């Protein structure tokens, strides 16, 4: 839901006030992605 | 120019918070443990970061400091003088001697002797006084004494007269141990050595045997490369 | 600060420190004398119930259309080269038209602004330097000419100028929301202390609910209050009593 | 605020004269001082300007290499050193003052000034 | 991303219109943290 996938692009075009919001969206997304990955691996490891 | 050792000296209470039997990790300006303190028995010293001053006294010879960018009449410079009764601290543009032995808005009036002070930036002064038996072995915390909201620019300082030592603070992460009574009893410099990194990672003073992942090694880029296609087909500015 | 005879130029904005006093903020937020009254990370009403170690009133003058540049993370000549607010600013910005005072027949040129600088200012940085700006590759050596300009320029303040170009007086209140002893409080009155009961307490703005008991903690003469492991307040020092 | 001019008068061609202009009365600030001249029946014409801060000077082409403008901040006085005088230099010379700060020194050649002196005659003879 | 890690502080500094936003940030954060804790406990309980 951010303006771009690349952090550098946001940094270099959007100024900090708006850039911060976009980066917050990007952070939230990947942090959720990492959490999902970890959870799945935990369950997979239990099985193994 | 002599070098002796800051074994564990330069520890002060970071803020006004009271913490008991809890280990607290803080990023602040603390003197490096086990670095060098230059030894002098009066030279001009630049105040780059906070400075650690440590005086070994026989007869209380030294009792004053000047703290100013140029230490001269033209800009207002901080001047602190003790004479065993009152600590006269003034921030005016005072004409200062070649060898010292107005517009002053702010004003305040109050080897066995080891006196340790930390001065940092407005202005903050911590200190501690102890008896001693060239820099003593051990650990002790400095309680804050003064907070001057003067906002005076200070990039250089001098002493006003006995041995003393000078150290320079650095922005280093420390782990501090608070005892039953909220007194600081031990510390760890999280960047001194790999063992200390481990201690700081675990938030403990005791690492039991094992292998611990502490940090991440990463090569830094040395330079920036920018490439674009050859310049051509100018705009018709000539026209 | 508000009733000051004269104001400072934006490039050399004045700073007044406020300490050790009671602040009746009503006189400001009840007054109708102000066009812009914008408070960040604080509501004015609540200021009556709050204490601070220090307050900074930064005073200066700009033209109307640049008042928007007095805000966190704005860009332009003012916010870049004259007076920069931090992105995490916590305080109030007050601005009101001063055409009746700062403008005169023929144009008031006493008020300046910095037009050139080699980099943007840091928050609350003050640059009063008059160095010749080197716009090009040729050193100026303090000599004005081609690509060598004086960094400052005057404001054209005439009574007939558009509201956009008319002079506006600006006051910026910043608060020291530190944990340290607070000398700048609001008008709110104090009461008696009740121990060994569940109460809704407020100590110098530190609000909470709990039971207040005489402690045995070895607080230091300077230590204001204490926390437990969870980063929550556990013990305090009475503002009125040691 | 008054601008009080002095010096000048009669001098033979090739000679040098110095004009002074003292600023009296309470000033908030001075941006720049200038000298202008008006020859009989002709338009008043820019001669030289000096920025109060820094002392950078700007000259009409007709006086370059011959005239020097200078300032004494403490005395609130501007000077025009008029060397290598020519008949063409005969005119009433006027001191001018402004509080207008332009980034661009050359603006002082064309800026309408706020304050004017009474004028001092310079007459260059053979 | 909020202006403070305390809730009372926000309530004592802002009006509802904006305290809402800050509190939303705090709630999101802590709810995520609780979900993580419970998830970890679930599989730990599985193995026990
Ligand atoms: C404090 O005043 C001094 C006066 O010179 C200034 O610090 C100088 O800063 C420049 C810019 O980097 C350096 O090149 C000089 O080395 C500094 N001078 C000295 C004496 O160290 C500046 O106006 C103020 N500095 C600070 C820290 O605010
Ligand atoms: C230390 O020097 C100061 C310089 O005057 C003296 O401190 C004064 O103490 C007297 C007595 O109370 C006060 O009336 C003055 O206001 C103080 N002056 C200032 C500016 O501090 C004092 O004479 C000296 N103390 C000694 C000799 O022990
Ligand atoms: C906290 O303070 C108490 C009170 O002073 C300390 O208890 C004393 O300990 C010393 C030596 O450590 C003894 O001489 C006293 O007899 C003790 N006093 C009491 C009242 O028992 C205690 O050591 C301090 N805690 C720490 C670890 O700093
Ligand atoms: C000891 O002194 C040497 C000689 O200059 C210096 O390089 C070094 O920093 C000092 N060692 C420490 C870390 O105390
Ligand atoms: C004190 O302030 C006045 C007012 O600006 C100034 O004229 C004077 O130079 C200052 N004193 C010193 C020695 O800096
Ligand atoms: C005009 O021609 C001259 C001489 O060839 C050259 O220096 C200049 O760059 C030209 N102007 C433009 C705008 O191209
Ligand atoms: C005011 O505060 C002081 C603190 O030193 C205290 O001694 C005094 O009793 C207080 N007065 C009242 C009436 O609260």
């Amino acid at each position: 839901g951010a303006i771009s996938s690349v952090l550098n692009d946001i940094l270099s075009r959007l100024d900090p006030p708006e850039a911060e919001v976009q980066i917050d969206r990007l952070i939230t997304g990947r942090l959720q992605s990492l959490q999902t990955y970890v959870t799945q691996q935990l369950i997979r490891a239990a099985e193994i | 120019p002599a070098y002796t050792n800051s074994f564990t000296r330069g520890v002060y209470y970071p803020d006004k918070v009271f913490r008991s039997s809890v280990l607290h990790s803080t990023q602040d300006l603390f003197l490096p443990f086990f670095s060098n303190v230059t030894w002098f028995h009066n030279p001009v010293l630049p105040f780059n970061d906070g400075v650690y001053f440590a005086s070994t006294e026989k007869s209380n010879i030294i009792r004053g400091w000047i703290f100013g960018t140029t230490l001269d009449s033209k800009t207002q410079s901080l001047l602190i003088v003790n004479n065993a009764t009152n600590v006269v601290i003034k921030v005016c543009e005072f004409q200062f001697c070649n060898d010292p032995f107005n517009n002053c808005t702010f004003e305040y009036v109050s080897f066995k002797n080891l006196r340790e002070f930390v001065f940092k930036n407005y202005f903050k002064i911590y200190s501690k006084h102890t008896p001693i038996n060239d820099l003593p072995q051990g650990f002790s915390a400095l309680e804050p004494l003064v907070d001057l909201p003067i906002g005076i620019n200070i990039t250089r300082f001098q002493t006003l007269l006995a041995a003393y030592y000078v150290g320079y603070l650095q922005p280093r992460t420390f782990l501090l141990k608070y005892n039953e009574n909220g007194t600081i009893t031990d510390a760890v410099d999280c960047a001194l050595d790999p063992l200390s990194e481990t201690k700081c990672t675990l938030k403990s003073f005791t690492v039991e045997k094992g292998i611990y992942q502490t940090s991440n090694f990463r090569v830094q880029p040395t330079e920036s490369i920018v490439r674009f296609p050859n310049i051509t087909n100018l705009c018709p500015f000539g026209e | 600060v508000f009733n000051a005879t004269r104001f400072a130029s934006v490039y050399a904005w004045n700073r007044k420190r406020i300490s050790n006093c009671v602040a009746d903020y009503s006189v400001l937020y009840n007054s109708a004398s102000f066009s812009t009254f914008k408070c960040y990370g604080v509501s004015p009403t609540k200021l009556n119930d709050l204490c601070f170690t220090n307050v900074y009133a930064d005073s200066f003058v700009i033209r109307g259309d640049e008042v928007r540049q007095i805000a966190p993370g704005q860009t332009g000549k003012i916010a870049d080269y004259n007076y920069k607010l931090p992105d995490d600013f916590t305080g109030c910005v007050i601005a009101w038209n001063s055409n009746n005072l700062d403008s005169k027949v023929g144009g008031n040129y006493n008020y300046l602004y910095r037009l050139f600088r080699k980099s943007n200012l840091k928050p609350f940085e003050r640059d009063i330097s008059t160095e010749i700006y080197q716009a090009g590759s040729t050193p100026c050596n303090g000599v004005e000419g081609f690509n060598c300009y004086f960094p400052l320029q005057s404001y054209g303040f005439q009574p007939t100028n558009g509201v956009g170009y008319q002079p506006y007086r600006v006051v910026v209140l910043s608060f020291e929301l530190l944990h340290a002893p607070a000398t700048v409080c609001g008008p709110k009155k104090s009461t008696n202390l009740v121990k060994n009961k569940c109460v809704n307490f407020n100590f110098n703005g530190l609000t909470g609910t709990g039971v207040l008991t005489e402690s045995n903690k070895k607080f230091l003469p300077f230590q204001q209050f204490g926390r437990d492991i969870a980063d929550t307040t556990d013990a305090v020092r009475d503002p009125q009593t040691l | 605020v008054q601008l009080v001019e002095s010096g000048g008068g009669l001098m033979q061609a090739g000679g040098s004269l110095r004009l002074s202009c003292a600023v009296s009365g309470r000033t908030f600030s001075t941006a720049a001082m200038g000298w202008f001249r008006q020859a009989p029946g002709k338009e008043r014409e820019f001669v030289a300007a000096i920025r109060w801060s820094g002392g950078s000077a700007y000259y009409a082409d007709s006086v370059k290499g011959r005239f020097t403008i200078s300032r004494d901040k403490a005395k609130n006085t501007v000077y025009l050193q008029m060397n290598s005088l020519k008949y063409e230099d005969t005119a009433v010379y006027y001191c001018a003052r402004t509080e207008y700060v332009s980034y661009l020194l050359s603006d002082y050649a064309t800026w309408p000034y706020d304050y004017w002196g009474q004028g001092t005659q310079v007459t260059v003879s053979s």
